[PDB]
């Protein structure tokens, strides 16, 4: 799955990343929202404008969870069985979007951090982030 | 595609920002680093075990430049890029025999790399419009294969 | 995409030999059944928590019905594949937003259900051909998205 | 990964399948090569025609290695990590040619197989050799 060189570098990458989690997801979620307009269409209750709290909001929760995953990288199913009923049940997203929204991530990460985005790291966060959406995207119990 | 006024001088000042010989370079290093199985028709440029071999290869940057050439010459022509895009095209259906997906890869790592080099300069607006240009100059490149 | 006279007289036999009534039915359900994700367009159509009522809804049929139509149709007009599937694409573009996966998804369905329903008479010359008429069909249908 | 249902159904699958595996895949190998001429450039020591002996043997060792995974599917690493670095350092195979091989044995398992290819072992079939190709398409090690 996972070689303890590209874990290693995974967790150095977000080590180094620290306490900006809020604030990089949120930029994510605006850099997803601009570039691909038909993935709009699962949020239709949000107002998606520019500097929104509902929006700064969502993108820390969605960072509080990559932290946690970062932090349970060898136990994803057992920490993101919750996310994953929910994301595969309720929501019934295609698994296409979760690509747009990785790549926006390696994008945001890589603006922000030109020291610790060497090509090791870009392959390491790369790797992790598709085995987060693959776990996310199951229908199992 | 069509691009607004204000897109448009967005892209080409930052295009003539852009440093013409190590982007193509690090593009073409970047993806070979990251989806190992493109070294199959790339395997004729030498040592290629170690992502510092294949950021030192020579080869790589003397076929990055004609890469990010052929780039430059497709924003340059915007408004026709199926016929820019056609020798390439027949050439890569007929002879290298690739799969449309490896083109949008090649689109993305060129994102990523421009995002790495401008920093905060690359504000969303400019990233989604480099992400038309990216998408129209794939889908050019790679029609006879659908 | 050009067919050989035998692959155009192989086809024209079988799809003249196909039931008009349960093939779009299965087709629909199986894609429904497989591929979970795609019951987020037709939630409309009442129960589809289990594959035996998937199967057993009418509507997915009276809908099956009205995609065999326009595949028949399609079929019928291979000449001119992007005039026939003008308004269907426009539709699906605007109102539907359905990325161009399902597309070639729905077309691998129908042929394995094709197989299923002749048996050992879907020879791979056949298959091949019908392969190619599937591929043709969806990127007909499937171009404004890219 | 896999519900208890789904590996049942397929375990009954393949035992209904039996001993006719390696005529299935010869079959599977002239279906993907008439089908998708791409895929013939891997191939560049064969004689690809008709009822060709050495097709008939790879057949049939390619039926021999998915009975194994079959009889070992909770321990795909373990069973294939030879298959794994022989296809991914050696051939160096892209894996978009697998969903072909996929497609085509799925097909193949169809046309002679009427009784048992209900919709619900569609769906464990499809997963288990979607499960298949991504165990054997990875960098481990
Ligand atoms: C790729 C990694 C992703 C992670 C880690 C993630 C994580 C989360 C989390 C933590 C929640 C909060 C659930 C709650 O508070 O009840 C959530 C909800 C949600 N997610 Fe995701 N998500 C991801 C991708 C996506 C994508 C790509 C989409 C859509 C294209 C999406 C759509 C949603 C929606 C619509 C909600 C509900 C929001 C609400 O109810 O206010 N997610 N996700
Ligand atoms: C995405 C945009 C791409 C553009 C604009 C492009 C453009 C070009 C150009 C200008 C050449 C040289 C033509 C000549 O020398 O006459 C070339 C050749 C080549 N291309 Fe592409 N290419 C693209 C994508 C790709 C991708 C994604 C791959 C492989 C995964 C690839 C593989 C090759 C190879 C192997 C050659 C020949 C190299 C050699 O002969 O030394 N190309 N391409
Ligand atoms: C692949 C070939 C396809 C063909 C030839 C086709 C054709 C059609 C036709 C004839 C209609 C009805 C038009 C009318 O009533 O005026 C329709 C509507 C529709 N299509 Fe498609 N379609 C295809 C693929 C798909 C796929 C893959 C999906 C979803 C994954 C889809 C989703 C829908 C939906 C939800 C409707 C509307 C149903 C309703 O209003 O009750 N179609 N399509
Ligand atoms: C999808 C499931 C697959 C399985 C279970 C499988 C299994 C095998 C096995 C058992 C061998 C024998 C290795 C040996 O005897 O040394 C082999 C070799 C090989 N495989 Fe696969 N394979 C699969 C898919 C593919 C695909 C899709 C391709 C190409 C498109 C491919 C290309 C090859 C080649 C070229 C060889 C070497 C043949 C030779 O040296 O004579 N395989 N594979």
């Amino acid at each position: 799955v996972l070689s303890p060189a590209d874990k290693t570098n995974v967790k150095a990458a977000w080590g180094k990343v620290g306490a900006h989690a809020g604030e990089y997801g949120a930029e994510a979620l605006e850099r997803m929202f601009l570039s691909f307009p038909t993935t709009k269409t699962y949020f239709p209750h949000f107002d998606l404008s520019h500097g929104s709290a509902q929006v700064k909001g969502h993108g820390k929760k969605v960072a509080d969870a990559l932290t946690n995953a970062v932090a349970h990288v060898d136990d994803m199913p057992n920490a993101l069985s919750a996310l994953s009923d929910l994301h595969a049940h309720k929501l019934r997203v295609d698994p296409v979007n979760f690509k747009l929204l990785s790549h926006c991530l390696l994008v945001t990460l890589a603006a922000h951090l030109p020291a610790e985005f060497t090509p090791a790291v870009h392959a390491s966060l790369d790797k992790f982030l598709a085995s987060v959406s693959t776990v996310l995207t199951s229908k199992y119990r | 595609v069509h691009l607004t006024p204000e897109e448009k001088s967005a892209v080409t000042a930052l295009w003539g920002k852009v440093n013409v010989d190590e982007v193509g370079g690090e593009a073409l290093g970047r993806l070979l680093v990251v989806y190992p199985w493109t070294q199959r028709f790339f395997e004729s440029f030498g040592d290629l075990s170690t992502p510092d071999a294949v950021m030192g290869n020579p080869k790589v940057k003397a076929h990055g430049k004609k890469v990010l050439g052929a780039f430059s010459d497709g924003l340059a022509h915007l408004d026709n890029l199926k016929g820019t895009f056609a020798t390439l095209s027949e050439l890569h259906c007929d002879k290298l025999h690739v799969d449309p997906e490896n083109f949008r890869l090649l689109g993305n790592v060129l994102v990523c790399v421009l995002a790495h080099h401008f920093g905060k300069e690359f504000t969303p607006p400019v990233q989604a419009a480099y992400q038309k240009v990216v998408a129209g100059v794939a889908n050019a490149l790679a029609h006879k294969y659908h």
